[PDB]
């Protein structure tokens, strides 16, 4: 007669739970949109040095007189002739395809090419710091309050970063936006799990995956609709303001209230749900006495994770897997410029291919196996992206399709690694294991733009790293034991016994 | 320093052939960028042909494709460029660089095609 019993006592599949789960999971479309917005608003259009006004361009026979030509025939993107000298009167950007981006507005083309990736790295370190510190603050403070502050901060950061006058302001406010966004995602999934019964957690996860895929599609569509970058960021971040406006109607998880040592608020929330769900007598059956008689068992760290040596090795393996998966995924997703096709179509097809990958991954894990699924997905994705980097830019359809299959394999690998990290870890630190896996994944997502920044030395070195890291990850995680069997570790005593079992 | 003294200027009838070259120093012809530029009287710096490191290939311009021949020479650190069936609009001073935009460039050689 635990908290789950009381949850099914008042509905459990009722209108209140559904309305809250949709009202809470809706902004994840904007989550994905803001995640990929740095990719879609930092598009680099063709550019070249602007000749000085000392000599008129009419007698120059065009702009090609004072512009050296590169390998492909376009004018040089950083350097200019003296009648050499570098770009000293700014750059000229064509607005045929991309009206305005951050690089176009702030001349982040030559000798500033690193800042375009540095802004994304700042957003990712924001995501990591936000996840950590706001998970701590949500455990210490609450869930509904953290969520509403997350909505407010996301909206404020989005607006005041789209209206950034300088670049440092933009990077700092993207840092804050990543903070808020990681916090809202983690607290969204946590609250949805906490207020739903045990039977529907898998349905909640499937819904969140569908929502992310639909958000990718929505980003593609809106970005097709809005060509600018300030206007795109406004139209992507403003709905978070109405999200904050309506998020005061949320009902916080009663499980957290019970874990906080206060039961009157839990009782109040229970009959609040009862009134919303329409069943009044069932809520009236609840009382102060019945609360402790139902949650007596419920009412009554990294260190301990790293003390045990075999646990330390398992943690190192899973951390490497998470790091490599997120690193490759965010190194591949944010390179849509070099596919030779309009970003809208490739983003749409990415969103389309996200789901069949999930289907195939589910089939192989629940029918064939888990370790073969992880191996196939990770190794094949790494090989595909590596050979995509090797294949020259002359061909476009093959590279685009290759990467369309890559992204799907990365999504399947994400599902597989989440299932692993939630499965092999003992229940003592299973949540700690999930947190550490997500933290290492965000560390990888931090590092990946830094690696991609080093594209000035070689034109395929970032892609070579993106394609080589998953291979090393598979090589070092091949030693992970199979876990298709029913036995699921609970404490730390059977971890060595499970190794003894195999 | 780097010196790019060039020679080959003269008068040749249309349809003839004479080779152009600039004597480079301090670098070989198989390591870095190298181009050829024209400027007819009243015309601008028109790019003619390009050679990259290690003989990556051959490439010309719109009015230059299928009409011009460019050949390198690793022995004397020079580029030996020949032209046959001389266009009568190609009266220009020939320039050679050491990169695609560089601090060192040739002094100049002027040829006449006449008729």
């Amino acid at each position: 007669m635990a908290f789950n019993d009381l949850l099914k006592q008042v509905g459990g599949v009722g209108r209140f739970q559904l309305i809250q789960v949709t009202m809470v999971v809706a902004p994840l479309l904007l989550m994905a949109s803001h995640n990929t917005l740095q990719n879609f608003t930092a598009a680099i259009p063709p550019h070249h040095c602007r000749p000085p006004a000392n000599a008129n361009l009419s007698k120059d026979g065009g702009l090609e007189a004072w512009l050296p030509l590169d390998k492909q025939g376009q004018p040089e993107s950083c350097l200019r002739f003296t009648s050499t000298e570098p770009c000293i009167d700014g750059w000229v950007y064509d607005n045929s395809t991309f009206p305005s981006t951050i690089v176009t507005e702030w001349n982040l083309v030559c000798s500033h090419r690193a800042f375009r990736q540095l802004a994304q790295s700042l957003y990712m370190v924001g995501v990591l710091l936000g996840a950590m510190v706001f998970g701590y603050l949500a455990d210490r403070l609450g869930r509904r309050k953290v969520l509403i502050l997350n909505y407010l901060q996301t909206a404020v950061s989005g607006t005041c970063a789209a209206y950034a006058p300088n670049y440092t302001v933009y990077c700092v406010f993207r840092l804050l936006s990543g903070m808020s966004l990681a916090s809202i995602a983690i607290n969204c999934m946590t609250l949805n799990v906490e207020w739903m019964p045990i039977h529907t957690r898998a349905y909640v996860g499937t819904l969140i995956g569908y929502v992310y895929s639909l958000g990718q599609f929505l980003l593609a569509g809106i970005a097709y609709a809005v060509p600018h970058w300030r206007h795109l960021q406004l139209v992507v971040s403003v709905p978070f303001f109405i999200a904050f406006i309506y998020s005061w109607f949320f009902i916080e998880s009663a499980r957290w209230y019970s874990s906080s040592g206060r039961l009157d608020l839990t009782l109040r929330a229970l009959q609040r749900v009862a009134r919303i769900n329409g069943k009044q007598e069932e809520g009236a059956k609840l009382s102060i006495e019945v609360l402790r008689t139902s949650l007596q068992k419920e009412l009554t760290s990294a260190m301990e994770l790293l003390r045990c040596p075999t646990l330390r090795h398992l943690f190192l393996c899973l951390s490497m897997l998470w790091f490599a998966t997120s690193f490759a995924y965010y190194g591949l997703v944010m390179d849509l410029q070099g596919f030779g096709v309009s970003m809208y179509l490739i983003q749409v097809i990415f969103g389309a291919v996200d789901l069949p990958a999930k289907f195939v991954c589910f089939l192989v894990i629940n029918s064939m196996g888990r370790r073969p699924a992880q191996m196939a997905s990770l190794l094949l994705a790494g090989i595909c992206i590596l050979v995509n980097g090797i294949i020259p830019k002359s061909h476009t359809i093959i590279r685009t399709s290759l990467a369309v299959l890559g992204k799907g394999c990365l999504a399947s690998s994400f599902n597989c690694i989440f299932l692993y990290t939630g499965e092999l870890y003992p229940t003592v630190i299973r949540q700690t294991g999930l947190g550490m896996g997500s933290t290492m994944a965000r560390v990888g997502s931090i590092v990946s733009p830094l690696v991609s920044m080093t594209a000035e030395f070689y034109p395929s070195m970032p892609l070579f790293i993106f394609g080589a890291v998953p291979v090393v990850a598979s090589a070092v995680t091949a030693l992970l034991p199979e876990t298709l069997g029913q036995p699921l570790p609970d404490t730390v005593q059977d971890l060595k016994s499970r190794s003894r079992g195999k | 320093q780097v010196q790019l003294v060039e020679s080959g200027g003269g008068l040749v009838q249309a349809g003839g052939s004479l080779r152009l070259s600039c004597a480079a120093s301090g670098f070989p012809v198989k390591t870095e960028w190298m181009e050829w530029y024209r400027q007819a009287p009243g015309k601008e710096r028109e790019w003619v042909a390009a050679i990259w490191s290690y003989g990556s290939g051959t490439r010309y311009a719109d009015s230059v494709k299928g009409r011009f021949t460019i050949s390198r020479d690793n022995a004397k650190n020079t580029v030996y460029l020949q032209m046959n069936s001389l266009k009568p609009e190609d009266t220009a001073v020939y320039y050679c660089l050491v990169r695609v935009g560089s601090w060192y460039h040739g002094q100049g050689t002027q040829v006449t095609v006449s008729a």
